[PDB]
């Protein structure tokens, strides 16, 4: 039916000024979408920032501020802080349900670019006694925190049996994340992608 | 869609004059919501209260069901203006005075669910009897009733029945319009009898009411006391200086009268 | 402070129902309305459905319809939520987020819980089968969650990542890498701590 | 659509000669709609500073039958609610100090509906309390101090006095 | 304490018509609905109908419509029923049920009379018919018809008259060495009868 | 029409939990029925229990109560005494009248169980005569006080005797014609019978 | 009776009151209740408060005769009170 | 049914604005039943009262006689809303 797209993620410096867009499909966001912003710190912590007509939940910050900028709903944070680091989710209103979307992850800059270390392992010959073959991809060492993982089988791109981790930090306030394959590894990273193979 | 549902449940032979068919040739059950947007105008003389509500009405007209099962079709279509359906001919035996609201569009709403489940929906204001009771009269508490019931169908054609759950619900800004008393409890009943027509279902919403203290206790019980202690202040005057003393006593009296009237 | 404070997570059988709890306090509860959100791996956030605590109602999303049922209890302050019929797909973190007006609906949200993680699965506790990853490990088939992955019995600290664990054959597994070595597993809901020499 | 007004307690439409109606249909299709109504609302006030208090009163719009897939309201962008210029004229005893436009969109148990709110503050006119209430009460308590200056062997007079004031305060009261 | 007393039983030839009371005590008399239940042999408690006392109102099942004619007498306190055109089916016993709610019908019941006995019966006095009966210890029987071990059971109803057996057992030694014999008597009739019971 | 269905006895001891159950023919026991509850003590004595929506009658006990489990109406016992030893009668309310059960004989035990003596009697000689046969079938020394005679039949109704133990007659009437035979006792478990 | 609570319904009757017009004759039925006036409240409300107003113009009788402001006082209250009352 | 019956009734000549035949030419007899619900607000000023009431009216309609004897037919069929009747 509807769906609710977003910036797959966003990066900004301490003290400028960024801003994501809510869009949705079936036309241009209007008021009687009631557009919402939605917070979501590590940990599971979710809180409201703006939605309904112009109004804002008990102490959302005066830099957060909400518009229908163009033909979709804007969320404009005027003067980035570190804390501000976190997943955003838009919510359209349609008929008589919410709509979220994919959400934006917005990366406070605070170090410096890292580029992912990805490491692929052959099916230890062991498991393949199970009559079963798992490949494994670790990406290690990269940031911002959010990587694309898209198999390959002889050329052509794997479409079924793949399942990637989420993003997660790690000691080095880097980010880390694994991607496994199911039978019987390039990464997408700030535009750049690395791959590794074997025969 | 919604105008062509309608068009099918109507093209056919259907007469809203005609009670909805039973399984077991039993009476239609009527389940009934109630909800008390304002209790106002509390009039002890005549003995008597007004009160603005919306009456809930349901229940099971199979000739009405379009969908059925349905799951391919919405779930119910909400009945235009120009089609008639049969009704529960309610009405209530203790009102005195009563209004359909009826600014720019009546204020009704009826919906006809896949299965033939109606749903209707009006705001009514009434002007109720409510016999008091005064024995207590500063302190006392009231229990004024709404009665509801059919008036042409008797036992076996129609029964009315409370809602399950929350039978009577009262809007948010009720005791907030309501500043001499205090709504303290409500209770949701039956009043079917047997009368000289025959025997007629009825239902009997109650809410009670304890009169506000705070106006007696400065209007009258305060101000009084203050009557009687000054009657006293003339115990401290010489005997010998009369004029004074039934000039208080005298005084006092007089406005007790007064205050009393 | 206004808090919402959702019941402990839940582990159930396929075809089984369950009932988690959003209890609210540092406001009055019968003034603002309650949402439901559905957090699943598979997707993004679902909405389920609200409920006004003062008015009983209730509106719930389509999708929803049938397999969930908001309640919610004046007296002690807390809305429920019921799920029916629990299959693989319920498996989520639920949310529940307070709506912002008081006592009228404002569409946009204040206050979310800290969520209640729902797991359904009609599985066997069953140990790890460890494989080793050369040139990490591969925790694999082990349930229920979690396992933890030391290096050589706990020296080798430095350079240790430990991944997130995914549901691939309806049994967790997740692998860690690291920058003679053996790695330890070990599973206390079945107290299984075998170890794997990483050999070429 | 088919608008009511939650608060409404009494309401009237004006229809003196032809109705006072006015419906346009424009090219693009677009409907205006302007009605006369006469209305009696509720207006719960509280009166805890009664001689100088501000109430405030509304007037709530929303849709009886239609939930919020069918129907929604929404303020005017440009000036939602006008007053007529003879408006204060006509309103001696109090003072329309403000005014706002709200939403009340709420979710009961027949659905969700869509729901607008205008609100207007009144202000109570303090100058006839003052004449009424507060000036002559302490004309009445400046009167009670006069006896403080008759012989202390005249208590005729001083109760005269004192009891007059006192009963005369009780009936202003009253 | 309240009461509902009935009158007392009644004899009646078929074709007439006759009027037992309940005269109701220890309440506001107008205040409660009363019911008439027929309780008869041949089948299960029937219910006649009711009757409003303050009001007067009547309802009746469908079936006593025209048998039953419920009325009451305020200033006695008492409820009444008419039977008409009395026949055979007639014969039962006739309780009188208060309704439960105060100046409204409430649908249960309080207290029951002790029910009045009405026999509608056209056989004059008829002798009984003795018929004997017969098969460590050997019981024997002896059959009443048309009017140790002394077991008199019930007497049924067959073709509008009366008939029972009775049963005594005894040693098998004092039989039929011995005369087992059975008095019949009938005080309505004048009439003793002897059976001697017989291999 | 419309028929009401209850439990022909039931049997409990004091201080257990007994539930007689109301059915009704044409469907479920809806709340529009008004299940209602009487008990009938020894020498015709009526009393209502239960009723209307959900009151009861003045004075009775709390261990009554009424509920519509499954989908027929239902009478709890909840710690039976010896005075509850009654005949229960529920009646249905259709449309517009009351349509009443078979009602329940509930028993709570106070001497142990006794089988049924049954002697099965042929029609004698002097009934042959008459052209019309008669048969007897005399039930003596059972507890408690319920049987259920199986062969124009007509059984008479339960009564005790001098040691507690009610007792019965059954009688199948035939004609001479007819009788030119077998009794069964079904008694709370076995079947005795006789040819 | 309950909602009546000023007066007591005591008698009610039914009869004709057929009457011949210019029209000509109509037949016409009259129902007819009778109304008592509740007297507790006359007792209390103008009875009552009357004797105390005139008992208490007594009580200047046993003043003694040289003080008659006191005595002034009373008599022209109570008969003032009095008009008031009756008003 | 019912609605049979109804339709039996007015499908022929039937006239709401005739009075109902008689069968010596005779007056329409009207039976009268009333029932005082409430009787409040009894002016003494104006000399009035206020009353709530039931009005019973009995009369005979050979014309709308479906069952006569009936004793196979219901006793009295209700008038649905659509159909006259001289009253
Ligand atoms: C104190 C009474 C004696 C008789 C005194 O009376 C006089 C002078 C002589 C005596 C010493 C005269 C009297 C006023 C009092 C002084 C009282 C106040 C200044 C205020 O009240 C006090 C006491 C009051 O608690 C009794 C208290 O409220 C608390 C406690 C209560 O619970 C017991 C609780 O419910 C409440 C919620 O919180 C309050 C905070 O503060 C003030 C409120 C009183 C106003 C009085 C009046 C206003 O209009 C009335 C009328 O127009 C009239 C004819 C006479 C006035 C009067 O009666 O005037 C009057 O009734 O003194
Ligand atoms: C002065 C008060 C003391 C107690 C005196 O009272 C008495 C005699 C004893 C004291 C000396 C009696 C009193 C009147 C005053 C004399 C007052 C006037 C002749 C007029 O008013 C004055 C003062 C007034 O400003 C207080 C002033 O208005 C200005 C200033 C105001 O801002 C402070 C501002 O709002 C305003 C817009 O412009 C004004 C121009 O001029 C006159 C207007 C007063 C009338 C009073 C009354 C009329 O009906 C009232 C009622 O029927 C009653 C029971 C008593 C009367 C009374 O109370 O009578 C009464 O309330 O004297
Ligand atoms: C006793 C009267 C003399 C004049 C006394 O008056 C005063 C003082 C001076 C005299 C001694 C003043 C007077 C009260 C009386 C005292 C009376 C009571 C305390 C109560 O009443 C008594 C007597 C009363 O029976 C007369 C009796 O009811 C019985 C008998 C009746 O049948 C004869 C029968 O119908 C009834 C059902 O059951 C009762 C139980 O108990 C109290 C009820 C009185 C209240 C009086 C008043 C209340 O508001 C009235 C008004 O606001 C006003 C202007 C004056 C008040 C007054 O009149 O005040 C007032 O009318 O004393
Ligand atoms: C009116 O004025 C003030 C100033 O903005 C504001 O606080 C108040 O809420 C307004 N009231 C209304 C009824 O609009
Ligand atoms: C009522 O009864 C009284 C009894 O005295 C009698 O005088 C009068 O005629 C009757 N009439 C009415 C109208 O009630
Ligand atoms: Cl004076």
């Amino acid at each position: 039916q509807a769906v609710v797209t977003q910036e797959s993620a966003l990066t900004t410096s301490p003290g400028e000024t960024v801003t994501l867009t809510c869009r949705s499909s079936t036309g241009a966001v209007t008021t009687i979408n009631f557009a919402n912003w939605v917070q979501e710190k590590p940990d599971h912590l979710f809180t409201g920032l703006i939605g309904g007509i112009n109004n804002r939940a008990p102490g959302v910050p005066a830099r957060f501020s909400g518009s229908l900028i163009g033909d979709k709903a804007a969320l404009t944070i005027t003067g980035a802080q570190t804390e501000d680091e976190a997943i955003y989710f838009c919510a359209l209103w349609y008929s008589n349900h919410w709509v979220f979307g994919g959400g934006t992850k917005l990366t406070v800059l605070g170090q410096p670019k890292s580029s992912p270390s990805v490491t692929l392992f052959p099916p230890s010959s062991e498991e393949l006694e199970t009559n079963k073959a798992t490949l494994v991809c670790t990406i290690t060492d990269f940031y911002p925190g959010v990587v694309t993982v898209d198999w390959k089988v002889d050329g052509t791109p794997v479409t079924q049996g793949m399942e990637t981790t989420q993003p997660s930090k790690q000691s080095n306030n880097k980010y880390m994340a694994s991607s496994y394959l199911t039978l019987t590894c390039q990464v997408t990273h700030e535009g750049h992608t690395v791959e590794k193979s074997l025969s | 869609s919604d105008s062509k549902i309608l068009a099918h449940l109507f093209t056919s032979g259907y007469d809203f004059r005609v009670r909805p068919p039973t399984d077991n040739g039993g009476p239609v059950v009527v389940s009934v919501n109630m909800l008390l947007r304002t209790i106002s105008k509390i009039d002890v003389v005549n003995m008597e209260y007004s009160a603005q509500l919306t009456l809930r009405e349901s229940w099971i007209d199979k000739r009405l069901s379009y969908g059925v099962k349905g799951d391919g079709q919405p779930d119910f279509v909400i009945l235009t203006v120009g089609h008639q359906i049969w009704m529960p001919d309610t009405f209530f035996p203790n009102e005195k005075q009563a209004y359909k609201h009826t600014i720019d569009k009546p204020n009704v709403l009826i919906r006809i669910h896949n299965d033939g489940t109606v749903l209707y929906s009006v705001r009514i204001s009434l002007v109720l009897s409510c016999p008091m009771y005064l024995q207590y009269y500063p302190m006392d508490v009231q229990q004024c009733s709404i009665d509801l019931a059919s008036y042409a169908y008797t036992t076996k054609d129609i029964e009315y029945l409370w809602k399950e759950h929350s039978p009577l619900q009262l809007k948010v800004g009720l005791s907030s319009s309501l500043p001499s008393f205090q709504l303290t409890n409500t209770s949701t009943t039956y009043c079917t009898s047997v009368t000289n027509t025959g025997i007629y279902s009825c239902l009997r919403t109650t809410i009670q009411l304890k009169r506000e203290f705070s106006f007696y206790l400065l209007q009258l019980y305060i101000p009084s006391c203050m009557l009687v202690i000054v009657s006293w202040v003339s115990f401290w005057f010489d005997r010998t200086a009369i004029p004074a003393r039934v000039t208080l006593g005298v005084t006092t009296l007089l406005t007790m009268t007064a205050q009393s009237a | 402070e206004v808090q919402l404070q959702q019941s402990g997570p839940e582990l159930v059988r396929p075809g089984a129902s369950m009932k988690i709890s959003c209890k609210a306090s540092g406001y009055s509860f019968t003034g603002y309305t309650m949402n439901w959100v559905k957090q699943s791996h598979g997707k993004n956030l679902e909405w389920i459905g609200l409920i006004n605590p003062y008015n009983g109602g209730t509106s719930y999303n389509q999708k929803f319809k049938g397999k969930a049922t908001l309640t919610v209890d004046k007296s002690s302050s807390t809305a429920y939520m019921e799920l029916l019929s629990l299959t693989s797909e319920d498996s989520a973190v639920y949310y529940c987020a307070r709506d912002g007006d008081y006592y009228r609906y404002g569409r946009y949200f204040d206050y979310w819980g800290q969520g209640t993680t729902l797991t359904v699965s009609s599985a066997k506790t069953t140990p790890p089968s460890v494989y080793p990853l050369a040139p990490g490990c591969l925790v694999k088939g082990y349930f229920p969650e979690p396992v933890t992955v030391t290096w050589n019995s706990g020296s080798l600290s430095s350079g240790v990542h430990t991944f997130p664990a995914v549901l691939q054959s309806d049994l967790y597994t997740l692998s860690s890498s690291v920058t003679t070595v053996t790695c330890n597993v070990a599973h206390p809901a079945s107290s299984t701590k075998v170890d794997k020499k990483i050999v070429p």
